[PDB]
């Protein structure tokens, strides 16, 4: 099995870039991390569309709660 | 796409599974919302490259720590163990250093005190007890400030023992007491030498006291929960004199044979002592045909050449009597070509610093060593395996944590990670068989943590 | 009576474990059934004329346990 | 290592020699190459059997000289009784027969009395199976030892 784990921001379209990485054959399953910030809260429906219409491997848009900016030392250590 | 390269990982940490540390997760819609209950990973994680530093920090130079699990200390921590061992700051990291107790005798533990009345209170015929003699100790006791001498040290347990221990009652006390005292003492695993003939009776053999010993001992060990246990193994005293009665050696060598094969598990008997009357007419030689039957069995013999400042007395414990352990034997540099023998063949000696202080007499606090100075670390110079000792935990006055808190008085500049290695060589030097060794291993791999380093 | 068979050039730690349990014995019972010697009995030659074993048996001698001898196939006075 | 050969005949005037010349070079090299011990060579039977040179070997125990015993050509386990205990040998030599007597096995792994076996000379003197399949009472002792404790060498 080949699963992708990628990290996204205020840049969404970095986890569709990287579902490229290994080509036509892609991964079997990608999983997103996701912060709580409503700033990147529409890039969150971006990637489920692009989902939707590139589906086969299993989805994952898991948000991390309240993370919703790096403010302290003890954000970074929750996130 | 710039990839960075696969990444092993380290050892211990790819192997985290999930379920041990969940993420509590929240859905909202087709979205997950994750949550850490607590910072219990980082916390395992952390500890776990904290340990893993330790360990490559340390790994060169892991040959010499006699306990391997001492290189996952911190630096700071194996520092402090070279540094000099401290009397009165280490008592609390000795007392609760697990320990190994290789001479111990049964019969001198409760000899005065109230220990003495505790073993008294539980005997069976409390009409049979003897009075009470008027033994004072020296001043100063345990450390007195003259040398008292072996005749003097011996009358000092003269309320027990014998006189005490014919008692089915008291012979149970003695032996629930010591023990007692052993788990106290963070004793791992211990060796008492007993003499049953000395404790049977008319309607009492000492294969009957032995037993009841054996199984007074073992029920305490069945009790004790297993990662705090004291295995205790027992060995028979021969005990030597001039002419008397030479018939009790011969019934003390026959029982010791006799017992070995009968308990193969648990509490057993593991060796014979000999012991007693110190002269040349009663040197090693003089009875090494009567040890032949106690080769034959595979029983282990230890020796108490260690008093009448002889040499020559040793040479037939090694040679003559194949000993694999000499009790005291404190003159062993006086013959340089034996204490080249005794750590070639890994015998192991047996020192008693608070008895071998009390009979002897050695120089204390000296903060320089020469030609009067306990043998320890030229003992341990010379590559002898020497392991630290009680005698007799009564008379004495002392407990294994006193004896090797001595030795730092005793012994100048003696260090924290030599009485590591005394433990080390008692857990070589133990009569013991496989389980046993590996059960006093696991034990010993769980050195305290020291307090107040640097 | 416990047996201490003699066997040539061999372990003589079973003779061991016999002479010992007999000085358990004699003392462990002192009514019924009771153990009251030994036997030194098994292979016999000139190797084996017994005066040899004369160590192993000082201990049975000390503790007053009685011995019996087996004088075996042979022809020898010695 | 300085080999005093057993004899029959009882002819004990070279081991006389060779005893005290390990003796006399023991203390005479204190570097490099140096004479650290004696052999006690190869004559077997109760005759010329160890315990026999009792005697003639206190003065090397005295002088720290460690012993080796060669037994050879016999199946006795006294002679491994008598070299562990009369002689106080620390290494055994061809000692291919340990395991008959689980007592005398179980006090040479207690002492750290090591066992030099020699695969080749062994094989090719008591001639053991090649190649079998698991195991059984003629495999050679090697890994019945090491299972056993006993410090095991192997020579030529
Ligand atoms: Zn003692």
């Amino acid at each position: 099995m080949r699963i992708l784990l990628c990290s996204v921001g205020t840049s969404w379209a970095v986890v569709p870039e990287a579902m490229q990485l290994l080509g036509s054959q892609g991964f079997d399953e990608v999983h997103v991390l996701t912060t709580a910030s409503s700033k990147i809260s529409p890039g969150v429906e971006q990637l489920l569309r692009y989902f939707e219409m590139h589906p086969g491997p299993r989805f994952s848009i898991s948000r991390v709660q309240d993370f919703e900016d790096l403010r302290s030392e003890q954000d970074h250590m929750l996130f | 796409f710039v990839r960075l390269g696969p990444e092993p990982g380290w050892p211990q940490l790819r192997l985290l599974s999930a379920p041990s540390f969940p993420l509590e997760s929240t859905l909202q819609g087709p979205v997950h919302w994750v949550r850490a209950s607590d910072m219990r990973l980082r916390q395992h994680v952390e500890g776990v490259l904290e340990r893993s530093r330790h360990i490559l920090a340390a790994w060169e130079g892991i040959s010499e720590l006699p306990i391997p699990a001492l290189a996952a200390w911190p630096p700071s921590h194996l520092r402090w163990l070279h540094e000099p061992l401290d009397p009165v700051q280490d008592k609390a990291w000795v007392q609760a250093l697990p320990k190994v107790e290789l001479h111990c005798h049964l019969g001198g533990f409760a000899t005065h005190g109230e220990l003495l009345h505790k073993v008294r209170q539980e005997a069976a015929n409390p009409e049979s007890l003897p009075p009470v003699r008027a033994i004072p100790l020296p001043p100063g006791w345990p450390i007195p400030e003259e040398p008292i001498g072996l005749e003097r040290y011996m009358r000092l347990g003269d309320n027990n023992g014998s006189a005490l221990l014919k008692d089915p009652g008291c012979l149970r006390a003695q032996c629930r007491l010591l023990y007692e005292a052993l788990l106290a003492d963070h004793v791992a695993y211990a060796e008492i030498r007993c003499s049953p003939a000395n404790y049977a009776s008319a309607s009492r053999s000492p294969w009957v006291v032995l037993q009841e010993i054996r199984n007074h001992f073992q029920q305490a060990m069945e009790e004790t929960p297993e990662d705090r246990r004291c295995h205790v193994n027992l060995l028979l005293t021969a005990t030597r004199e001039e002419g008397g009665d030479r018939s009790r050696i011969a019934r003390h060598l026959a029982l010791a044979i006799t017992a070995a094969e009968h308990w193969k598990n648990g509490c057993r008997v593991v060796g014979v002592d000999l012991a007693g009357f110190e002269d040349r007419t009663t040197r090693a030689a003089m009875f090494a045909t009567d040890f032949e039957p106690v080769h034959r069995v595979g029983l282990a013999v230890t020796v108490h050449a260690g008093e009448n400042d002889d040499v020559e007395g040793i040479w037939q414990a090694v040679f003559k009597l194949s000993a694999r352990r000499l009790g005291h034997a404190l003159h062993l540099s006086r013959s340089p070509d034996l204490l080249r023998v005794v750590a070639e063949r890994g015998i192991a000696v047996e020192l008693c610093p608070y008895a071998n202080l009390q009979i002897k007499g050695f120089p204390l606090d000296e903060e320089q060593e020469g030609s009067e100075t306990y043998p320890l670390r030229g003992y341990l110079a010379a590559g002898v395996a020497v392991t630290l000792n009680t005698d007799n935990l009564g008379i004495s006055q002392a407990s294994l944590t006193d004896n090797l808190l001595l030795t730092a008085r005793l012994c100048p500049g003696i260090t924290r990670l030599e009485v590591l290695k005394t433990q080390v060589f008692a857990a070589q030097a133990a009569f013991a068989n496989q389980a046993e060794r590996k059960a006093l291993w696991a034990r010993l791999a769980q050195v305290p943590v020291p307090t107040d380093t640097e």
